[PDB]
DNA sequence: AATTCCCCCCCTTCGGTGCTTTGCACCGAAGGGGGGG
């Protein structure tokens, strides 16, 4: 069997350059190929293939056993082309099935196209190619070609169990029930059971939107009340209907920022109101699927980062906050890390799309150190804001 | 030879033809040169006659190797490398002395005519047609196609670099034991084994090399130390650099500016201190590469010191991976850094410098930062691991930085050294309203027609001052009436803005800045003992 | 006016991109050197 794979209208193929990598990342690579290339897997190629995406290898959560990754994004793109109670369930684990990927043989026409070189230490040897015979990992045409055998592999238990709610996403299986956990948890290995033969725990529901609260205080300054004013005043984006025209008038004129203002009965009343307007949650946005979902993080300090998903400015599909109080793991890196991919994870269960994502970091540091600690098998797409937010105590 | 080994597919772009270049008038020298080259190489099979048949042609000359007895026949193949298949590039970077662990027998074996013992695409050899033009032209041009890797067209490398993978991969698999490294057709071969059993081992490798067609011979076979291999001296126990000439001219161009900056910045890999910034700025402006620069009192200053650092012999040491990397680095001033990675106190693995400008707006901390990745980057290049950083910067310091940064950043394990210059913020701005301090509420404004525009402050004990500015911006007018604020106020100011320019670069807790308004307000901000600044939404009744 | 190719690096310049304070800041590609074959 073989699924003519085509590329999309006037494309030609990734071209990226392979990132320098460690030596324990270089020699599990070496192992790990080796291996494939035994198993008829991956095969050797030249330099007349001119493609070329990047390859690196992870160590999973609990697992002491190094993974090959490829970054496939470039092609995923290039390639020629949900469960909505899923957001609602109690327990969805995760489960890795791109194991059953390396099976059916890819298009001969499309090899060429999953070419990766791993590299050498001290470049001692130039780089040894190879090219994909088999479905590879990380593409997003290998879980369109594998529908059938996964819808036959889960009918048997995605009809028995017709309570239990399975999305596929690239190389991952979210399954998610709404069972006690002692019993999902035994219902899952039964399902891996089932897999084996036949070849992560998230809470979807504990997760909360992330409001826009305003600061409760006795007395109001000069600097507070043009605090919140800016903040009403980025706030009136979102929340049509926020006046703070009263507000801007307890600030009229010449005055230190320390001396305390009287907040007036007018002033009082629309604080109240624009605390209410900011309470309820707002209408009228509603998930495009023809676009594209961006998120957007936010540095806050003592291990905060605030995110925001959404698909046009100021039409917000979702906040929230990924709070790791920063303990042993002091690394921003890390922690921006295991932001990301908890925002990829939330986004992926709730919409079905990865987002593309704003980092608040410089991008030289995220190249240098963002392998060291993922331990996803997807990579969404990313871009680096090289400028400073303000807007980040808008949010927190 | 010619290698038995497989040929490379190759093919023409899609709707491209082969190139259909004339040849150009060449010297008589050059011409009697390639004769008697084309004709060693016809004898040899390497180049095929042609007739009609062929339409395609691609000029050629010859250079002079360093041999300086031999010649290096060149193709200009530029049409046809347009008009090639894409490549990809399987070198993707240069073998280091420092990378090396020590080996007790050390042999450098180079393959003789490397290109032409590998076989060309058959497919692809009349696209390589060329003719060699007659001595004193009348006579019609001798015509030939290149039956193996022609040198000039833009296959070769890789392709060559494939073939040589494959014909060592059968001994380096038999001889796990034995360190090859492989840089085009140059083989350092490492061992640990006896003198007489290391040079038993290079014969075979040799025989193994003569079966596939590549040649060994015995004219840059080195076996004793020193060894010459990649520009580097290698000792038994130390690698210097192969001697680094530095122009000892009086006057000097746009190219010999150059041509010393390349290699004080080669240099610098193993001589510590190496600066290049002063003379480096120097062509900056400039045009034509014949150009004389007058060389500065900096510039020369620069060049004094870096001339002083290479009269010193110096010596990098050998990997070992049982001890752990070391990368201290020091602030040279101007942005400039230097670093030395070494294993043990005083003996260097390698040497390096750090001086590139990222931003407009830039302070000492985020300059370190950015030196810490790119030795982290060249350190897992050479030794495949990061080192333990000698950072001259306090650990409050960081700290301080990394909580209080609106960007993510981090350094690898590293502890403080005191060695001054150190690390610092040099301000801090308050995260509250100073109580008693004058409170500044500044605007700049500018119309985007004549670009004039104003700068003005007032305060809430009733001063107030609307400078008027010439051919600037309104960030650069907001930037200005930060600047009144700053220079009216005492050592405790609070200033409201109504711009997000301004609060975005102050707020980054700049040190030095391409921009002599945001370098002012830097140095008045070093003397204010304390400052708050605050934007407000702007019209908005405030 | 001498004409080639591939690889790594540094340093400087320019045009494109993104945001929207329309100038300014930033990043990649391309030019010059160094080194390697
Ligand atoms: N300037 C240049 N232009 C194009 N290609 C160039 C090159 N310098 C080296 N190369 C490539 C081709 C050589 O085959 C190959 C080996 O580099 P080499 O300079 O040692 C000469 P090789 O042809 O092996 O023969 P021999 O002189 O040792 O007998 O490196
Ligand atoms: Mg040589
Ligand atoms: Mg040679």
């Amino acid at each position: 069997e073989t699924v003519p794979v085509k590329l999309k209208p006037g494309m030609d193929g990734p071209k990226v350059k392979q990132w320098p990598l460690t030596e324990e990342k270089i020699k599990a690579l070496v192992e790990i190929c080796t291996e494939m290339e035994k198993e008829g897997k991956i095969s050797k190629i030249g330099p007349e293939n001119p493609y070329n995406t990047p390859v690196f290898a992870i160590k999973k959560k609990d697992s002491t056993k190094w993974r090959k990754l490829v970054d496939f994004r470039e092609l995923n793109k290039r390639t020629q082309d949900h469960p909505a109670g899923l957001k609602k369930k109690k327990s969805v684990t995760v489960l890795d099935v791109g194991d059953a990927y390396f099976s059916v043989p890819l298009d001969e026409d499309f090899r060429k196209y999953t070419a990766f070189t791993i590299p050498s230490i001290n470049n001692e040897t130039p780089g040894i190619r190879y090219q994909y015979n088999v479905l590879p990992q990380g593409w997003k045409g290998s879980p369109a070609i594998f529908q059938s055998s996964m819808t036959k592999i889960l009918e048997p238990f995605k009809k028995q169990n017709p309570d239990i709610v399975i999305y596929q996403y690239m190389d991952d299986l979210y399954v998610g029930s709404d069972l006690e956990i002692g019993q999902h948890r035994t219902k899952i290995e039964e399902l891996r059971q089932h897999l084996l033969r036949w070849g992560y725990e998230l809470h979807p529901d504990k997760w909360t939107v992330q409001p826009i609260v305003l600061p409760e205080k006795d007395s109001w300054t000069v600097n507070d009340i043009q605090k919140l004013v800016g903040k009403l005043n980025w706030a009136s984006q979102i929340y049509p209907g926020i006046k703070v025209r009263q507000l801007c008038k307890l600030l009229r004129g010449t005055k230190a920022l320390t001396e305390v203002i009287p907040l007036t009965e007018e002033a009082e009343l629309e604080l109240a109101e624009n605390r209410e307007i900011l309470k309820e949650p707002v209408h009228g946005v509603y998930y495009d699927p023809s676009k594209d979902l961006i998120a957007e993080i936010q540095k806050q300090g003592q291990g905060q980062w605030t995110y925001q998903i959404y698909q046009e400015p100021f039409k917000n599909l979702k906040t929230g906050k990924y709070a790791r109080m920063r303990g042993a793991h002091t690394n921003d890196v890390k922690q921006l890390t295991e932001a990301v991919q908890k925002i990829t994870t939330e986004s992926i269960v709730i919409w079905g799309k990865t987002p593309k994502f704003k980092l608040p970091i410089q991008k030289e540091t995220w190249e240098t150190w963002w392998t060291e600690y993922w331990q996803a098998t997807w990579i969404p797409e990313w871009e680096f804001v090289n400028t400073p937010p303000l807007v980040k105590l808008w949010y927190q | 030879p010619i290698s038995p080994i497989e040929t490379v597919p190759v093919k023409l772009k899609p709707g491209m033809d082969g190139p259909k270049v004339k040849q150009w008038p060449l010297t008589e020298e050059k011409i009697k040169a390639l004769v008697e080259i084309c004709t060693e190489m016809e004898k040899e099979g390497k180049i095929s006659k042609i007739g009609p048949e062929n339409p395609y042609n691609t000029p050629v000359f010859a250079i002079k190797k360093k041999d300086s007895t031999k010649w290096r026949k060149l193709v200009d193949f530029r049409e046809l490398n347009k008009r090639t298949q894409d490549f990809w590039e399987v070198q993707l970077g240069i073998p280091h002395p420092a990378g090396l662990k020590k080996k007790k027998s050390v042999t450098v074996l180079d393959v003789g005519d490397a290109y032409f013992s590998v076989p060309l695409d058959e497919d692809f050899r009349k696209y390589t047609a060329f003719t060699i033009p007659s001595i004193n032209n009348e006579t019609p041009g001798i015509r030939y196609q290149y039956n193996v890797l022609p040198q000039g067209w833009k296959g070769s490398p890789a392709i060559f670099q494939s073939s040589m993978t494959k014909i060592l991969e059968p001994f380096k698999k038999q001889n796990p034991d034995i360190v090859i490294y492989q840089y085009m057709d140059d083989l350092y071969v490492g061992s640990d084994l006896e003198i007489g059993q290391h040079r038993t081992k290079i014969e075979e490798l040799r025989q193994h090399l003569l079966r596939w067609g590549l040649t060994t011979p015995d004219k840059k076979h080195q076996k004793e130390p020193p060894f010459l291999w990649m520009g580097y001296e290698l000792h038994p126990d130390k690698w210097t650099v192969q001697p680094i000439v530095l122009p000892e001219k009086d006057s000097w161009t746009v190219n010999d500016i150059q041509k010393l900056v390349g290699k004080l910045n080669w240099a610098s890999q193993i001589y510590p201190g190496i600066k290049v910034r002063q003379l480096s700025k120097l062509l900056r402006g400039t045009k034509a590469l014949t150009e004389v620069i007058p060389l500065t009192e900096e510039a020369e200053l620069e060049l004094a010191e870096n001339r002083e650092i290479l009269k010193e012999p110096v010596h990098g040491v050998y990997y070992d991976p049982s001890k752990d990397l070391i990368a201290e680095i020091q602030k040279q001033g101007q942005g400039q850094w230097t670093y030395q990675i070494y294993q043990e106190p005083f003996k260097n693995l390698k040497t390096g410098k750090y001086a590139r400008m990222r931003g407009a707006h830039t302070n000492d901390v985020k300059q370190l930062t950015e030196a810490v990745q790119k030795i982290t980057t060249e350190s897992i290049v050479i030794w495949g691991k990061t080192p333990k950083f000698k950072l001259p910067i306090q650990k409050e310091t960081w700290e301080t930085w990394w909580t209080e940064y609106w960007q993510a950043t981090w350094i690898p394990e590293w502890e403080f050294v005191n060695t001054p210059p150190l690390v610092k913020l040099w301000y801090q701005l308050e995260k509250e309203p100073i109580v008693g301090a004058e409170t500044f509420y500044v605007d700049g404004a500018a119309n985007r027609e004549t670009k004039l525009g104003k700068a003005g402050y007032v305060t809430n004990k009733g001063r107030q001052k609307v400078v008027p500015l010439t051919n600037t911006t309104n960030q650069k007018t907001e930037l200005q009436a930060i600047y009144l604020a700053l220079q009216d106020s005492g050592l405790e100011v609070n200033i409201v803005t109504n711009s997000q320019y301004a609060l975005g670069i102050i707020q980054a807790q700049p040190d030095k800045s391409e921009s002599e308004l945001v370098n002012q307000i830097i140095e008045q901000l070093i003397k204010k003992e304390k400052v708050y600044l605050a934007w407000v939404p702007a019209h908005k009744g405030i």
